[PDB]
RNA sequence: GCAUUUGCCAAAGAUGUUUUCAUUAAUCAAGAACGAAAGUUAGGGGAUCAAAGACGAUCAGAUACCGUCGUAGUCUUAACUAUAAACUAUACCGACUCGGGAUCGGCUGGAAUAAAUGUCCAGUCGGCACCGUAUGAGAAAUCAAAGUCUUUGGGUUCUGGGGGAAGUAUGGUACGCAAGUCUGAAACUUAAAGGAAUUGACGGAACAGCACACCAGAAGUGGAACCUGCGGCUUAAUUUGACUCAACACGGGGAAACUCACGAGCGCAAGACAGAGAAGGGAUUGACAGAUUGAGAGCUCUUUCUUGAUUCUUUGGGUGGUGGUGCAUGGCCGUUCUUAGUUGGUGGAGUGAUUUGUCUGGUUAAUUCCGUUAACGAACGAGACCUUAACCUGCUAACUAGUCUGCUUGUAAAUAACAGGUUGUACUUCUUAGAGGGACUAUUGUGCAAUAAGCCAAUGGAAGUUUAAGGCAAUAACAGGUCUGUGAUGCCCCUAGACGUGCUCGGCCGCACGCGCGUUACAAUGACUGGCGCAAAAAGUAUUUCCUGUCCUGGGAAGGUACGGGUAAUCUUAUUAAUACCAGUCGUGUUAGGGAUAGUUCUUUGGAAUUGUGGAUCUUGAACGAGGAAUUUCUAGUAAGUGCAAGUCAUCAGCUUGCGUUGAUUAU
RNA sequence: AUAGCGUAUAUUAAAGUUGUUGCAGUUAAAAAGCUCGUAGUUGAACUUCUGUUCAGGUUCAUUUCGAUUCGUCGUGUGAAACU
């Protein structure tokens, strides 16, 4: 049963090749649940030059305790990334018994978490986006967060967990700031992701004129849908 | 200590589910109907399954049942509730006004409108 | 901090202003006014309580909680003192960000009446709050501020910078009569101390379940003799494991030898395998006979004759070990517990550990179901499943079951009655036991159930307590038990006068006592003497050995071996049990109740019975007159009584595991 | 790490753990028992707004164009904030 068969109807327009891209899906903000609309979009054919090549990272994982009817009994939690280096980023988090369990329920997790991390500039405008549009902050527990645009190769200025994220999202260039307990690795985690993903929550001053008007997807779509398969 | 298990009463769903216009008062008839229709590996199960079911033809025949929705014999139920006289509550030519509902109406400016019969 | 009436004195907010002034304001080192209680000084006052104190009680000790007293205090004038968890533990002035009723004080309209210092309604200003809610905040608890904070700046005082040291030392032309207040260190030492919240565990908190836990009862143990385990105590040795349920008639643990580990005294090697030496011109085995010994153990000693590498001496080292370690371990097994519990997926909630699911409530033996339902569906466990028991005058058949039919035989007047023997293209009620039925809580119920799960009753039914009685037993544990069940083992120990393998005699049974299972009784619902065609379930011969049927002998337990059957639905046997019943004796007293303990005889199993293996006959006849504090198990063919088998086993049941017979009281 | 490399001590970043930028003070250390108040710090709104015309640049845009060239220049025209 290697075969997907969609139990979304954005999944079905997925899988049968309908919707384009996956901004596109995140344009029309419509929720993804069903993990395998993301390894859609990024092919496993392996053609090893692509930068939207799509990678997952175990970050964490921790032994939980219980104390329960006098037992104690543990769990795995564990942390993952996925991003290709090309705007989009998630972060996602599972707990099980078993470890390559929790693991690869992490790894489904944080495909349902993708997430349009959006690119600026900092100086004059030329060439690749390096950096991020403005200053913003990523906020999870006590943990703060904040994101500076950096100049053309300042390289990515903040500490070993956030940098991985930001490697992931793509960012190349970034100073950072933190707050709060920091070593709480998924408070830390989580922030920078939070962080991540107000970018395109910014209004900048760019975004100030009429949006185009377009019908969302299943409008146009839902001749599609409607048939009996 | 006759209270039955969720074994029996899954079964007893499906089977009146499927079957309802197969299906009589007699344990004795529905028992047969059971068994040719399914698979019970015991004989006490099927039983225990079959009067189960039988119980729940009875409470059907007074009336709705939690748990079977039996889709054909609901909409049957549906068309026997609709009676319409031809005159209905509604009249449309004559209306009855409250002291209230004129205050509104003047403000809207609909206070006047033909058949109002105010009280 | 302020709660009785009235009068007086000055003061205050809010509201109401088409009044006046016109920035006069905010906050605040200096400096000042207050400031609970307790305490201090000088007078009063003194009823209540009441530090100190005096006593009672409690307690191991109480200089405490409790009780009887009682001083200072408590109250009051003048004065000091300045401190509290002086608490919203939340600085003051100012904006701005949600919703909703209500409340206290003004005012503004409106409405009703019994027409008012009163009601109601709608506004609004100011107070004290509350209830929702935040796409606001927070580590959270929570917060309409604790919000408008990395998108960080409205104004202003104060305070903090890990924990202790320590509010200590010291200095105060700072205070105080004093107590003390205010100010206020460092050395030194330390990795934590600390905050919220989660899950457990626990509670001398609240609530709710369930179980013979208790309730209504019964049989009783605990009291007695004896039996059999533990512990003590003797012992050469009294082998040993196992101590609350969850050790203690448990280790199948009923031991005369054996078993067997303990004890005393003796014998063997089954010390392989390798290296060194020795050996064929001899390694080594054996053994008459005399001593010797418990012993025809050639064990030893004298005595030589055999025997012919099966190897001997060392040096290494393996076999073997009922020797240690269950806290090294497997396996198995107890126990929580047969209680009803335990998980995960996808959705919901938390930054998170985690949570919901898995629940208020009914209902069930059951997280069994119904229903509630941010949860939806599922898995394990329970149920189902499986075994035994209960129903079939219907099926399939039976000489290794029975019935009938027809013949006969005996006793009899016998197509009577009761018994045998035969019989058949016979038959299935009884008996085997295969197939299939059957029960599902069926039918009915203006019975109780919020009409849902379910309970209840009556009827039918072989069967309606989950039909009855069982087997199986999740997740997790408990360093529970087991190296002594295992040729499952790690590690430790013993290795030739061995902790190896045998033989002989003891020992585990030894008795002042303590504690458990139990058998038997204390009698009249009884004991004893007769009579009496009532069971079930188990077993059974490697041929004489195992069940045993006739028969004979003996007064008896038991012996013959005379005739026989059965490896068994055929034979023991479809019997042989005992309570029970019917007669008769005995007559409420240690009586024949009760028989412990003893002495002769006889028999049986075993080489061996002494330290009585069992059984038989005469004697002998104890405690015990219904059991203190305590306490066990148990709801129907059930308890209780009553015998029978099987395990053990040559012999030995007061034990165990089962089997029927007679059959309850009381709950449900 | 490397002809260098350990160690001790003061000091710098790490430290938004001294905080003006920039911290905390309901419960983690932290709002003074309470008012008055001088120094100190802090302070409501109003006054030549505005419009019209000229020029100079400086920017901007580009359906104005051009010239040449590897991008500046010239020019439009309007549009700005200026001066
Ligand atoms: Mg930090
Ligand atoms: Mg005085
Ligand atoms: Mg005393
Ligand atoms: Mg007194
Ligand atoms: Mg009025
Ligand atoms: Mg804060
Ligand atoms: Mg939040
Ligand atoms: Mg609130
Ligand atoms: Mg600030
Ligand atoms: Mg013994
Ligand atoms: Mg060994
Ligand atoms: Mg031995
Ligand atoms: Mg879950
Ligand atoms: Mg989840
Ligand atoms: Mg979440
Ligand atoms: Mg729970
Ligand atoms: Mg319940
Ligand atoms: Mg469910
Ligand atoms: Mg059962
Ligand atoms: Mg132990
Ligand atoms: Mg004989
Ligand atoms: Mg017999
Ligand atoms: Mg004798
Ligand atoms: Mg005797
Ligand atoms: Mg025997
Ligand atoms: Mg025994
Ligand atoms: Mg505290
Ligand atoms: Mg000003």
């Amino acid at each position: 049963k290697n075969d997907w068969q969609p139990q979304t109807k954005l999944g079905r327009l997925v899988k049968y090749g309908k919707i384009s891209s996956l901004d596109e899906i995140f344009k029309y903000s419509i929720p993804i649940k069903e993990p395998e609309i993301i390894d859609h979009f990024y092919p496993k054919n392996k053609d090893v030059q692509a930068e939207h090549k799509l990678m997952e990272e175990v970050l964490q994982i921790t032994p939980v305790q219980k104390q329960t009817q006098a037992g104690q009994r543990t769990r795995f939690k564990g942390f993952v990334v996925v991003g290709d280096s090309n705007g989009h980023i998630g972060l996602g988090w599972k707990v099980a018994k078993e470890v390559q369990g929790a693991i690869k329920g992490a790894i489904t997790h944080a495909k349902l978490n993708m997430v349009p991390v959006r690119k600026g500039y900092w100086g004059n405008k030329i060439a690749n986006a390096h950096t991020i549009p403005q200053k913003i902050t990523g906020k999870s527990g006590s943990v703060r967060i904040r994101l500076v645009p950096a100049p053309r190769g300042t390289g990515i200025v903040a500490a070993p967990i956030p940098k991985k994220v930001l490697q992931f999202a793509g960012v190349q260039d970034i100073y950072t700031s933190s707050q709060g307990c920091t070593r709480t690795r998924g408070n830390f985690l989580k922030a920078t992701y939070y962080a991540l993903a107000n970018t395109y929550r910014y209004l900048t001053p760019d975004f100030w004129g009429k949006p185009e008007d377009n019908e969302l997807p299943f409008e146009t779509f839902s001749e599609f849908l409607h048939t009996k398969a | 200590g006759r209270v039955r298990t969720k074994t029996v009463k899954r079964a007893a769903k499906s089977l009146i589910e499927h079957y309802y216009s197969k299906l009589t008062n007699d344990f004795h008839f529905n028992k047969k109907i059971l068994s040719e229709v399914a698979q019970v590996p015991s004989k006490r199960l099927r039983n225990k399954i079959a009067g189960f079911a039988t119980h729940l033809m009875k409470r059907i025949q007074k009336g709705p049942v939690r748990g079977i929705s039996l889709k054909v014999q609901e909409e049957e139920r549906e068309r026997r509730l609709d009676y319409v006289p031809e005159k209905s509550i509604i009249d449309i030519e004559k209306v009855t006004i409250d002291n209230e509902t004129k205050e509104m109406l003047k403000k809207l400016g609909y206070q006047n409108i033909p058949g109002l019969v105010s009280a």
